[PDB]
RNA sequence: GUUAUCCGGAAUGAUUGGGCGUAAAGCGUCUGUAGGUGGCUUUUUAAGUCCGCCGUCAAAUCCCAGGGCUCAACCCUGGACAG
């Protein structure tokens, strides 16, 4: 139930996806033969959207579409509450928050029962967490040792505005809900939420 | 009085000669152009069959303005061209609310296409077929709903929801058309 | 003369068709309160009262041609509802409106004629006589 | 500023008679005024304002540094044209009118080049050093290119302001003014429809009188506009 | 994935939402019974119609708001538009 495929790959014909891959691609090499399918289908446009959010996040499509039914659902502007939802898993907030090097990486570390969202152990990735939460290693050597190395040989001070990180003990808190403007890619929702006209 | 000879020579010289001087100029213009449907239509000859491509294409800024434009050559390129230079002279403007999308409900009529499009909520995407949307999306409605009833011929339903969109009144106008304020027809 | 609301209804959107700003219609209570109302909306210019042999006749003077009468952007539309075979009533919370607002839905309540706006201020449903764009 | 009427002069040169009450569009009856003798009469208190605001807008139109046709392709009207266009020093149509001299620029415009070598040609006297069908053939392609581009012959670009005589008969200017956006000022005769018009003149169609009047109000009101944009550039 | 079943798309049985000069479609033409619809004005009544209040339309389900199984499915509490 998870993409164990090659990434670059997939990467070459989507776009930019950090959360898969920080190894920018080489330099494509495909302009020996030079094949293209022409251009793209509208279809295939949408096609590519939806893919470039789905691997972004590492979830399965039968899920993305109860994401999209609860979205519709919803009382707003539905690409947003859809990338929202999508933006809360923990998994992807332990990756925002630089506790880990990607999500395949993230997906791991919640699975392996190495994390806590007040004090309690959650091994689930897709996890929906709300405001005012506290994302804590769990205490053991080898919980804290991951953590540790992995948000430190990071740089990137990103930090998207709700997510708050603290030095020793390491506390990670989620204060809010996302922002349209400070989410995880480029996307049109446009694009997704059309290609889901007929699910 | 200047002499006839280097003035016309200036009216020859200003008026440039389409054997020297190459085309690409179209992008100057700030348009961007969709061929929504190619085919090839066909005339009958004692020799046999003379055939011509028929290009569909609308175009649009992607900010509120649209036209659509139907041409006919030998070629994808020149027909294709052709529908250009058509729809740039028979261009009109979409009226657009401050989310992106119509004013009203409204439905339209040409041949047996029919077109009915109504307003979305932000957030919905323009959902519609083919010809219907790739004018709609063209003109820069973010958010609508649009069903052609009838026919389904690209063309028609192209010119149909032209003028739907058309006809749409925007509310100072009608405010300004009925003479009442705004907050009044609001209520 | 079967159904007299639509036939002065009908009066007005052919004149209005072809670029007449007067009509004739015959007067009635209906007819009189409904052009009232077309008034204080102001899709219509003037209206007067005539009399002859014991006929009425409200003539209707109507909004000017539309900067010529070749392009017109704009028409004005009229449309039957509740009509002798199909009765259409609706309660409060059913009560229409017409283009988002733009237009006018004419009602017969239990308080006289009026459009929807009134309706909902009083709130009181009833029968709908026509739409107006 | 102010122009000249009165409802004297216009009785005078006789504007306000209109062909026969079998011939009359029913489209003009809104200002018509009454009908005499199977003659129909139009309405000159119509006739005056329109008549002012036309001079008005081709004051304005001059001043700014606009362009001017005129036409009208009758045998009297034609005689009336070729003067008033030179006392206006504007551009005239006259003689016969060809479809596409306004909406089909481009080839119009190359003949009007071709004109041109014509033009010198002539006037070098390098036509005497011809065969006599060359002559004859050349002075061919004269002949036409005078009667079609005589009056247009100075005008470079495309024509902003028309003006038009008897819109019955002239179809095609009006079409090409309406296609290319141009505003037309025409005479209205009571057979004629006021669509076909931006400011359209109730006038008369038959009278060389009624032309000459309403011509003559309008190329002194050209020509009044000419010294202001004389002055402005 | 394939097959079967049902609704959709189908405005293709159409109230919302189609048609009948030539495309399927106006009885060969009238007279007329049931039936349907029917001009204007005032009054009455209140059957429809409208507005308020009450009773009920079991619980479960669907919808909204919280809570519990680490999450979800699922379970539990509370409440309500329709009609
Ligand atoms: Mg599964
Ligand atoms: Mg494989
Ligand atoms: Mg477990
Ligand atoms: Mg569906
Ligand atoms: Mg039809
Ligand atoms: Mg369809
Ligand atoms: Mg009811
Ligand atoms: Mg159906
Ligand atoms: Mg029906
Ligand atoms: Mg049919
Ligand atoms: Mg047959
Ligand atoms: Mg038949
Ligand atoms: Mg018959
Ligand atoms: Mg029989
Ligand atoms: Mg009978
Ligand atoms: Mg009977
Ligand atoms: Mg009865
Ligand atoms: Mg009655
Ligand atoms: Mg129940
Ligand atoms: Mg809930
Ligand atoms: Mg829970
Ligand atoms: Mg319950
Ligand atoms: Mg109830």
């Amino acid at each position: 139930s998870r993409y164990r495929g090659p990434r670059f790959k997939k990467i070459r014909r989507l776009g930019a996806l950090p959360g898969l891959t920080n190894k920018r691609p080489r330099a494509g090499s495909d302009l020996r033969n030079q094949s293209r399918s022409g251009k793209r289908s509208q279809y295939r446009i949408r096609l590519e959207e939806k893919q470039k959010l789905r691997f972004h996040y590492g979830i399965t499509e039968r899920q993305l579409l109860k994401y999209v039914r609860i979205a519709r659902k919803a009382k707003g502007s539905t690409g947003q509450v859809l990338l929202q939802l999508l933006e809360m898993r923990l998994d992807n907030i332990l990756f925002r928050l630089g506790m880990a090097p990607t999500i395949p990486g993230a997906r791991q570390l919640v699975n392996h029962r190495h994390i806590l969202v007040n004090g309690r152990i959650v091994d689930i990735p897709s996890y929906r967490c709300k405001p005012q939460d506290t994302i804590m290693a769990r205490d053991e050597q080898k919980s804290i040792a991951l953590i540790q190395n992995s948000l430190d040989l990071s740089p990137r001070e990103e930090l998207p505005k709700h997510l708050t990180l603290n030095p020793f003990p390491y506390k990670g808190l989620v204060n809010q809900i996302i922002d349209s403007k400070w989410v995880g890619l480029k996307i049109n929702e446009l694009l997704v939420v059309e290609y889901y006209s007929r699910q | 009085l200047g002499n006839d000879v280097y003035a016309m020579d200036s009216k020859i010289k200003k008026a440039t000669g389409f054997g020297s001087k190459s085309k690409k100029e179209k992008i100057r213009d700030g348009f961007e152009e969709n061929v929504v449907q190619v085919r090839r239509v066909t005339k009958v000859v004692k020799g046999g069959k003379h055939m011509r491509f028929r290009a569909i294409v609308v175009v649009g800024d992607k900010k509120g303005q649209v036209g659509v434009g139907v041409g006919k050559a030998k070629e994808v390129v020149s027909a294709v061209q052709k529908a250009a230079v058509d729809a740039r002279r028979n261009i009109i403007t979409v009226p657009m609310t401050k989310y992106l999308t119509f004013p009203h409900r409204n439905e339209a009529d040409y041949g047996a296409a029919r077109v009915m499009l109504r307003p979305a909520a932000p957030g919905t995407g323009v959902i519609a077929g083919g010809a219907v949307r790739t004018v709609l999306e063209m003109a820069g409605v973010e958010n609508a709903l649009g069903k052609q009833l009838g026919s389904n011929n690209a063309l028609n339903n192209a010119r149909a929801t032209i003028v739907a969109v058309q006809t749409m009144r925007q509310f100072s106008d009608v405010a300004r058309d009925r003479g009442i304020p705004m907050e009044e027809l609001w209520k | 003369g079967k159904d007299t609301i639509a036939d002065i209804i009908t009066c007005i959107r052919n004149a209005d068709m072809n670029r007449k700003g007067t009509v004739r219609i015959v007067s009635t209570n209906i007819t009189e309160n409904i052009v009232k109302i077309l008034l204080r909306e102001g899709f219509i210019e003037n209206a007067r009262k005539h009399q002859e042999r014991n006929k009425y006749f409200l003539v209707l003077t109507l909004r000017h041609r539309r900067n010529k009468k070749g392009p017109y952007l704009n028409t004005f539309h009229l449309k039957r509802v509740s009509r002798p075979g199909l009765r259409i009533y609706s309660n409060y919370q059913r009560i229409p409106r017409i283009l988002g607002g733009m237009g006018i839905a004419i009602l017969s309540t239990s308080r006289g004629i009026m459009t929807d706006r009134e309706a909902r201020l009083e709130g009181i449903g009833g029968e709908i006589l026509c739409y107006i764009w | 500023r102010y122009w000249n009427i009165n409802l004297e002069e216009m009785m005078e040169a006789g504007v306000h008679f209109g062909h026969g009450t079998r011939k009359w569009n029913p489209r003009m009856s809104p200002y018509i005024s009454a009908k005499c003798k199977g003659i129909h009469i139009i309405n000159l208190t119509r006739t005056a304002r329109f008549l002012s605001e036309a001079c008005d807008l081709v004051f304005d139109a001059s001043s700014r540094g606009k362009q001017f046709l005129i036409v009208g392709t009758k045998n009297k009207a034609a005689d009336s044209v070729a003067r008033a266009a030179i006392r206006a020093r504007c551009h005239y149509v006259n003689k016969k009118w060809l479809g596409g001299m306004l909406t089909n620029w481009s080839t119009t415009e190359t003949r009007l080049h071709k004109f041109r070598d014509l033009r010198m040609e002539q006037t070098a006297g390098r036509l005497a050093r011809l065969p006599k069908r060359d002559a004859a053939v050349v002075k061919r392609q004269l002949s036409h290119l005078q009667t079609y581009l005589g009056g247009i012959k100075y005008m470079t670009g495309l024509p902003d302001i028309v003006i038009i005589v008897d819109q019955q008969e002239e179809y095609t200017a009006l079409r090409e003014c309406i296609t290319l956006g141009i505003p037309t000022i025409c005479l209205i005769d009571t057979n004629c429809n006021p669509d076909l018009a931006d400011i359209s003149i109730p006038a008369n169609d038959d009278a060389i009188a009624s032309i000459r009047l309403i011509l003559t109000k309008l190329v002194f009101a050209i020509c009044e506009g000419r010294s202001s944009y004389i002055r402005n550039p």
